[PDB]
Parts: C-alpha cells; structure tokens; sequence
C-alpha cells in the first residue's frame, strides 16, 4: 500500500540508448516500473507506411537488454509503447523477436503481454460513414480512397489495455501504437495514484532527459509520484531537472500546453507548478485530468512515387549568385531532353547555405562562400525518377552559366555513385479520431518467453 | 536601448506537434521578464508573420502559458510533415527568425 | 586525304543528350562519322566497380536513336568508346541490348561490331612479375593482392580496333573501354588523314559542346580535318567557338598541355596555334604524333565495405559555431553506447556551407547562417554501417550543445526516411600500363542487327 | 599597381586528371595578359601553396602553355578519386583559392 511510485525513463525512443552508468544508478533508487516509448510520428510517414523501424535493432536489442534484465531479476514490469518505431503489426514482431533473443541469451523466463493496434479497413470505412470519424486541426476531411490506398493502419491505445495486460500478471508489456505517457501512468493509475499527476508525469518521463538540463535524448529520468504531485531526477551529476527544463517538456510537441487531449481525457494544467527541490530536482504539482467521451487516433500512410537523389556542393561565387535561375534552366532543359510531360515528376531543390532549412521562410536571403546542393525527384515509377535525378545531375554538371569561368564542371560530388535511389515514398493519410467501440477494443495476449522460445 | 529577446529567454525553439503544425516555444529566464513581454503586447501575429513571411492570419494562436512563464506559438505547416519538399520532417530548425527579435522596453 | 573529313560528336557524355535542332543541323552539314565518347573514370570507382552505369539508360537510348537512325539512313559510320559509362563487358552488353531494342523500335537492320576491353586478372598477374607494368604519376606499385581483389579489369583501346571493326564493313561500332580521342580518330586515319591532327581533334571533340562557350556538356560539336588543319564548329546559335574555348579544352583533364599520352604515342603540341575563323569557329593545326612503344592503361577497382548515410540542415547560430567540438562529442557518445571497437569504421562528414567542397584546403574559416551536415559511414557490412549512422543520426538530434536554447531538436532532414543505405563502396586499385602483348589484343565481333533481332 | 587574376582570366578552374591529380587552369584573354603574368614571376608554387594549405613541394608543375595563353598547375590529389573521405570525385570545385590571387605590376 505505498505512497509513492517511481518510474525509470531510460531513454528517449527505445534504442537511442544512454550510460549504463545511468541505468545502473536509476536501478539503485528500486524503480517500480521501467517503461520506456519505443516509437513516434516526427520522423514521418515512412517508417508506418512501409512497415520499418527508425531505431536501429542493435540499440533496441541493447537497451532491451538492459531493462528485462533488469525488470526479471528484480519483479518490476517492464512496460513498452509503440513497439518497433511505429507500432503496426511488423514494427511489433520485430521488437518481439529481439526479446524472445534477449530470453535465449540471457537464459531467462518470463511472461509478455502483446498488444496490437492495428485497426482493419472495414472498422475505419464503416466509421466514417456512421459519422464517427473527426479530423485533427488542419487536416483534410478523410475519404474512402485515402483509407483504402492507406498501407498500415494504427491507432493509439491509452492507458487501459496496458492496465488489463499488467492486471494478468504480464512480467513484460509489448504494445503496439500508444499515446506515450499511457506507456508510464497506467500502473501507477490502476494503483490508486492521481490519473492527472500520474499522465502529466507520463508525459514528461516520455522523452525520459530530455526534459532534464542539458538535455539528453539518450540518458535516464525517474519520476516518484506521491499523493500531491510527482518529482523528476536524472542520474547524471553532469544533468538536473529545472522549473524551466521540465516546464519545457510539459509544452513539447503540444498544441495548447493548457490543455493535453488523449484517449479519453484532456489533462488541464491551468493549475501546475513547478518547484526546483533538494538538488537538480523538480516538483510539479497541480495536473488535473477531465474524462472526454472517448476516442482513438489513427495513423495511416500512402505510397505517392519513388525517390532518386543526389548531393553535391558549389564552391563558385558566380553560380552560388545566380543558382535559381540556373536550377530553373537546368530543369527546362531536362524536360525537353527526354520529353517529359507529367506533372509527377516532381523536382526538389534544397540549397544548405542559403535556404535549405527554412525554404520559402528563410529570412537571410544571400548565401555564403558555399551551398550544398541537394536534389531529388519523386516520381510514378523508380525507373523514371533515377532517369531524371541522373539528366538533372548530369545536365547540372556541366551547365554553361552566363558568366561562368570555372568551365571544366560544377559540382563536387562527395560520393561514387553520385546518384542514390532511395525507393518507395509514402506520405501520411489519416491523422484522424475515431469514436470508441467494441470493434476497436485492444485485446492482449500473454506468450511465456523461456530461453527455448515460446512453446506450441 | 531594446532588449532581445535572446537576452530574457532561456529555450527558443520549434517542433511539430503532429505532422500538420509547428509550435514555437519561447520560456522566459523570469517572471517579471515574461510579464513585461505579455503585457507589453509587442509579441503579436503581425510580428511573427513579418519575421516567417507568412501573412498574419496564418499564425493560429499565440498561447501564454503563465505556469511556465512561456509563450507558444502555432501555426499550421505549409508542407505536411514528410510530404515531397519538405524542409524539416520533425519540425526542429524552424526557430531562428525569433532570435532576431527585439523589444522596446 | 583530300579535302575534308567531318565528325560529328553529338554530346560530351552518349547519355547526357543534346536538343534536336541542333542535331538536326549538324546532319544538314554531312558528317563523314558520328562519334562519340559513353564513359569515363571521373565519376569514380563505383561504376567499373560494380559493374553499373553512371549515364540513364533512357537517355543512352534516346541519343543513340538519333544517331543509328541518322547513320544507317545516310551511310555514316557511328562509333562509340567507353561503351555503357566504363567498357567493361556488363556495360558493354548493356549499351548492346539498347541497341537491339533501337533497331527493333525503328524496324532497322545493321551491321555492328562489338569489341570488348576487359582483361583476365592472370594476364596482369603475369606482367607484373615479368616487369610490364608501370604505375602512371603518384599511383602506388600494383600488387598481386590488389589485382586479386579488383572486380572487373579494362585497357583502354586505341584507334586500330576500332579500324579492324570499320574496315571489316561495321556500320556501328561499339568499342569497351577506350582511349577517348581513338572513336574519333580511328576512322580519318584510316583514310588517309594525319594522325596527329586527327587526335588532337579528337581530343578537342571528345566532349562535344564542352569545348565551346558558353560550354554544354549536352550539345553537338563538329570537326572538319582537312590536310593541313581542323575546323570546329557548333550548331546552336548561343554557342561559338573561340580560341579560348578550344585551347581550354586542349587543356582539360590533362596534366601537360604540351605531351598528351595514349596508347602507342604522345600528342605533341609545341607547334600547335588556335585562330578564329569564319563566324564562331576556330582553325587550329600544327599538332603532331610521337609514335611510342605500344602500351595500354589499364583500370580495375575493388569493394572496401557498405556504406548508411543521412543528410540534415541545423539553422542554429549556437549549433553552427560549436558544431566540430559536437560532432567529436556524439561520435564518442555513440562509440560508448555500442560499444564500437572497430578500426574498420569509418565516419565521415561533411559541412555544406563550411568546408564541405574543399576540406583541410578551404580557405575561409567560418559558416554562414546555415549548415547542411551530410554524414556517412562505411563499414565491413551493411548492417554495421547503418548501425551505426542511425545512432549518431539520433544522438546529434538530441544532444544537449553547450548554451543551446533550441532544446526540442537540432537537425532538419528533409527526407522519411532520414537515413540512405547507398550499399557496396570501391575505391580504384588499377591505373596502371602494361606493355602490349598479343594476349592484350582488342578483337572485334560484328553481328547482323534486325528489327527481330541479331540474324546469323 | 595591383591587378586581379579574375579580372585577366577568362578561365580559371579546376578538373581531375586521373583518379590521383588535380589539375588548375588559368586561361587569359588575350596573349599581351598572360606574357606579363608569366614574365613577372608572380605566380609561383609558394603562392599557390599558401593558399591551398599545402607545403610548396606539394606542388607538382606550373606549365605555361603558349599556345594556349594559358598556365596549368599540377598537384596530386590527397584523397583519391572516390576514396572514402573524399569531397570533390570529378576534382571539379577547387578552383576559389585563385580567385583571391592579385598581381603588382
Ligand atoms: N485520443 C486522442 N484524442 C485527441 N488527440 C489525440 C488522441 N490520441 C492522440 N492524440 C494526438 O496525438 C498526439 C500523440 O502524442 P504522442 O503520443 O506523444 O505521440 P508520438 O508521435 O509518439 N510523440 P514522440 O514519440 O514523443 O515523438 C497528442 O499530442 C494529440 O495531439
Ligand atoms: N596508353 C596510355 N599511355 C599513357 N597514358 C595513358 C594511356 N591510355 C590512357 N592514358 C591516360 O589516361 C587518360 C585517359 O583519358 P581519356 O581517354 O580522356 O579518359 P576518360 O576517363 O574517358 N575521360 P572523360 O570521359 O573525358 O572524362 C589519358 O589522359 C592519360 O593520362
Ligand atoms: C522521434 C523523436 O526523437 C521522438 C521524441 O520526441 O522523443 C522526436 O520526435 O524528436
Ligand atoms: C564524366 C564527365 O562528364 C566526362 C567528361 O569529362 O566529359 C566528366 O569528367 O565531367
Ligand atoms: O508552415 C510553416 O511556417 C513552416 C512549416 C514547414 O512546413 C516545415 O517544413 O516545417
Ligand atoms: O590534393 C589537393 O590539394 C586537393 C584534392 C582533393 O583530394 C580532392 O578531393 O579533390
Ligand atoms: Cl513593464
Ligand atoms: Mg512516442
Ligand atoms: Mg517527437
Ligand atoms: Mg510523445
Ligand atoms: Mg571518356
Ligand atoms: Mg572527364
Ligand atoms: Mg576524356
């Protein structure tokens, strides 16, 4: 019957990695539960589109290692959001497999709980047609096409099916996509703590130092939540939590920092505050959570084209001065060259020097002594788009600029080949809520790892 | 003599929320230094469009987040996040027109 | 001979294409040939390496239609060295198969000849423990190991298989690896004209419009020898030849103006004089032949691991000013976390808008308001390789610079996904002469090209 | 009297020749330029050393080409073309130090 609950952070994403040192003192203050965010939306559409991971298996099975480890050798569960980058079926058995290899070489038992958040197509038609589809500020209403032209379809879970995964005993949680503090309230929720304190801790522990000073997206944070608010740490003498650093983290990646909407509720921070205590620590206070009619996000991504690209720098004052006009000739010549004629193939210039960050909101508005000139065409097919970015290379190459006296060539490649194909690109698709209903309830299941494998 | 605003603020940054927007956050190094700036009325739309080269009724909100002694700014994204041309996939380097920002006071 | 023999090179690069009209305008004047260089060791090692072109294939098949159909309709001979980007025998069938579809597409029939350039690893072998091989200027001494682990292994041919082929009736001419001035000298030779001036035009011609101003690595040259001279000529009304342009290109990529070396003599240019004449045309002559003990160059490469890369911009003034001190920082920080002990990794950066183009020799050493930061790694394997790159990628995201305030990420990609596995890297391992032999002879083979297919 | 490189040359470049040289040429545009350039003895391997970071013996030859009107510097390429670690494959932009070069005649 505690009062209090701790939580180890150990890193940003699952597989950013952090000081063993860290661990190993976060492990020192007896956590009750390690939980970590395996995955995100920030890198873009890729990584859900094609089924891929954005974390490297290596760090994700070395990180891994560390946390079940540890949760097995001392009965703290070990809790895991968006499984694999990106939480769909594929990102969530790549994950799985590294554990069951962790279980063989570790020589350890234990159970694990798999949750899934891949939602079907025919849920997400039925539901746009019945009304129950919202599009989130500033997205495009959604339409048959879009669902059905969607790859993966994910969306993310709150802190409930975790609570009934845990409920039956799972030594280890693998879920698929989920709103990421749920990943690190949902036990100490079900435990009587306060819902408000333990999801706005939640989601300062999601990104685990980077909340803390300097910020780290590989290094460890703990929050200790107690009957009137939760303090931060870090495990680091060279980091410290500040009013300012976790205050920070509370506005990250937010809409309205008043007001964080999730799977059923909105946590209200009209009343935080934020206390630096003892030392590099911080006590917020204050969260409130109000319950909303509940409903789920969805993710989806579409195939649009496939890339070639190539980079090359200008060392040359006179084509650094008059590139616009240059990258426009260039074009206009390829078109003609090989007969181009659809408004697809599309062509991507980004100057790094002048304009490549920012693009048309650039304030600086002249280069410097050099630009880094990078490429790319997306196209209906890879054949067309490696056949243009090579004409474009090319042609760009040897270009005769008005005044230009560094006649041999225009580009310093850093790289044999200079052209890479990069294949299949997706754009995201759907980014919209989705009422609740017992088609979309998230079902777990408990697998027994043992160093053999899963039996039957 | 105008005060920067690099000189009262500690974070000066960008960041998606979500593929379809772009926060901005701005935390002051005081109270009495965020007070100063909110009441001033100085840190408007118009400023910000000026500075990003959008128009004024681009920018969404301008959200004054007193527990934090912080401002957000929102604004929609003019290319979705990881659509074709994009600049800036997570949102992260979109800050630096802010840095030139002074206020008379 | 007698009076004249013109040569049309129709584009610097077969590949990189030129307009219509201005091809069209050189046909207007009768060309004797249509020559043309299709490769070259510039782009680097990858392309012999791995057996791959640097030119579109589309492009190479939409030149090459007009030039088989302009040379079979008018009984002009079209030659082309360096076949397929580098002569080795994949790029040689490759530039073959191309034109079997032309001849298919057009409903044409030709004879072709194909001459091969590769060269057996044991010929090498032997002539470098009988003494035949030379290194060329700061090329290290061959070695056994290093012929043993190149791939594919060519000599650049000179101008007499290239006669053996035309005088045996070939009206296409599909040479291996070759000798860039030889495909456009072979045939005047043949026929009487001087060598000496004949290669110096070639060499003039080599790249087409590259040696007009303002220069087009995409537009057509001509070539009129005549007994005491040659006239160069364009046929786009924006382009002239000068004395300048011409004498430049008797400049490029040569490290003596004076002595230009090929196999079986040296261009010598002490008595050579460039004079405009006409309207936009140069006369140039005096150039002369040194005949040479036969010789060949050759040229193989080898892989030396697999390379993950990833592009970024940061627009931070803070970021930009520190960025070398934290670049050294995240590659320890990353060493630390995967426990890297492998001197075969290789990381590499480079800082577009600093010293990306030049290095240790750029002058200026400062930024401006903008870097673009390319990274990469190459490895023993792949997976090493991308390993690697994706946890510096996701360490220098997040890494917490020393008075950083743009705390929420520091980098820009402008891709998903952020990292590009570019695959297999070579470096050059041959770039060597070996003395002729009869075992380094070119032989040609002609078959009979139909719109159905080659016919026997 | 100072007199600028730039404004005498009307080619001033830089291009690979082979995998292991770079080559630099300077073309003027008339005969009368380049016989004062060349008989002042001001465009020496110190002079191209220092601006390129190399030591003078670095420097491999100055041809003065007359035919041409045009010098050509030869130095070995301290990365091979396409070697791991290389900036410039085709040798193509390494031409700016020149740009700075001023005569006194
Ligand atoms: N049920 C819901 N209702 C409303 N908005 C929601 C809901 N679920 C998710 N969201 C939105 O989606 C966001 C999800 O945030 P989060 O779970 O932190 O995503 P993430 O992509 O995994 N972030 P991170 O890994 O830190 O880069 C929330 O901030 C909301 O804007
Ligand atoms: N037999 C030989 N003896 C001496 N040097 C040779 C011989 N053959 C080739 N070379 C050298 O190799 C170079 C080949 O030049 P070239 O044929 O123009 O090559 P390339 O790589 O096809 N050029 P490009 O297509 O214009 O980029 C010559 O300049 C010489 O330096
Ligand atoms: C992908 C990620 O590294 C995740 C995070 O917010 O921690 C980012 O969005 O910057
Ligand atoms: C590959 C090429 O385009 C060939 C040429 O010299 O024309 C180059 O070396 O720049
Ligand atoms: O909308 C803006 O002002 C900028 C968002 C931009 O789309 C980006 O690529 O980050
Ligand atoms: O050797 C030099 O001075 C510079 C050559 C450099 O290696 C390159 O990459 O072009
Ligand atoms: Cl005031
Ligand atoms: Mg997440
Ligand atoms: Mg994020
Ligand atoms: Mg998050
Ligand atoms: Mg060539
Ligand atoms: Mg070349
Ligand atoms: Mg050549």
């Amino acid at each position: 019957m505690a009062r209090t609950f701790k939580i180890l952070s150990p890193t940003a994403i699952l597989g950013y990695g952090f000081p063993e040192e860290s661990f190993r003192k976060a492990m020192e203050a007896s956590p009750d539960l390690i939980a970590v965010d395996a995955g995100s939306s920030d890198p873009g559409p890729h990584y859900l589109g094609a089924g891929k991971p954005f974390t490297d298996r290596a760090g994700v099975k070395r990180d891994l290692r560390y946390m079940i480890v540890a949760g097995v050798k001392n009965n703290i569960p070990v809790v895991i959001g968006t499984a694999g980058g990106s939480g769909a079926a594929p990102h969530l058995e790549w994950c799985r497999q590294i554990i069951h290899e962790i279980a063989q070489e570790e020589k350890l038992s234990f159970s694990m709980a798999l949750i899934p958040s891949d939602v079907d197509k025919a849920i997400v038609h039925q539901a746009l047609d019945n009304g129950k589809i919202t599009a989130l500020d500033f997205v495009p209403e959604l339409t048959h096409e879009a669902i059905e032209e969607s790859t993966y379809i994910v969306a993310q879970m709150g802190i409930e099916p975790f609570q009934r995964a845990l409920a039956a005993g799972a030594q280890v949680v693998l879920g698929g996509r989920a709103y990421d503090p749920a990943c690190f309230a949902a036990l100490p929720i079900m435990q009587g703590f306060d819902e408000g304190l333990a999801l706005h801790c939640g989601k300062i522990l999601e990104c685990a130092a980077i909340a803390a000073t300097p910020g780290s997206g590989s290094d460890c944070a703990m929050g200790i939540i107690d009957d009137s608010g939760f303090t931060l740490k870090a495990f680091n003498p060279k980091r410290k939590f500040t009013e300012t650093s976790a205050a920070a983290h509370t506005l990250y990646e937010k809409s309205d920092p008043y007001f964080l909407p999730g799977p059923g509720g909105v946590l209200n921070l009209k009343g935080c505050t934020f206390k630096a205590v003892n030392e590099g620590e911080v006590y917020v206070s204050g969260s409130r959570h109000e319950a909303t009619p509940y409903a789920l996000k969805l993710e989806g991504a579409r195939r649009v084209g496939f890339r070639c690209l190539t980079i090359a720098g200008t060392r040359d004052p006179i084509m650094i001065a008059g590139i616009d006009n240059i990258l426009e000739e260039v074009q206009t010549s390829v078109a003609r060259n090989l007969s181009l004629n659809d408004d697809s193939i599309r062509m991507t210039f980004h100057l790094y020097g002048k304009n490549g960050v920012m693009g048309n909101h650039e304030p600086m508005k002249t280069a410097g002594h050099e630009l880094g000139i990078l490429l790319d065409v997306v196209a209906p097919t890879q054949d067309i788009a490696n056949s243009v970015c090579s004409l474009v290379r090319s042609t760009l190459l040897h270009y005769g600029y008005e005044n230009r006296i560094a006649t041999a060539g225009n580009l310093a490649f850093p790289f044999s080949p200079s052209d890479i194909q990069s294949g299949p690109v997706y754009e995201f698709s759907i980014y919209h809520l989705i009422e609740a209903s017992d088609a979309l309830r998230f079902d777990f299941h408990i697998e027994q790892v043992t160093p053999e494998g899963v039996q039957a | 003599m105008k005060q920067s605003l690099c000189s009262l603020a500690q974070v000066i940054r960008s960041k998606n929320a979500g593929p379809y927007e772009l926060v901005l956050d701005i935390l002051f190094k005081t109270r009495e230094d965020y007070q100063r700036v909110k009441r001033s009325e100085q840190l408007t739309p118009q400023l910000i469009a000026g500075l990003y080269n959008v128009k004024p009724d681009f920018i969404h909100r301008i959200i004054w987040f007193d527990p934090a002694n912080a401002v957000k700014i929102v604004m929609p994204r003019d290319i979705i996040s990881g659509n074709v041309g994009d600049n800036d996939v997570y949102g992260a380097q979109q800050h630096a027109p802010l840095l030139s920002i002074e206020f008379d006071f």
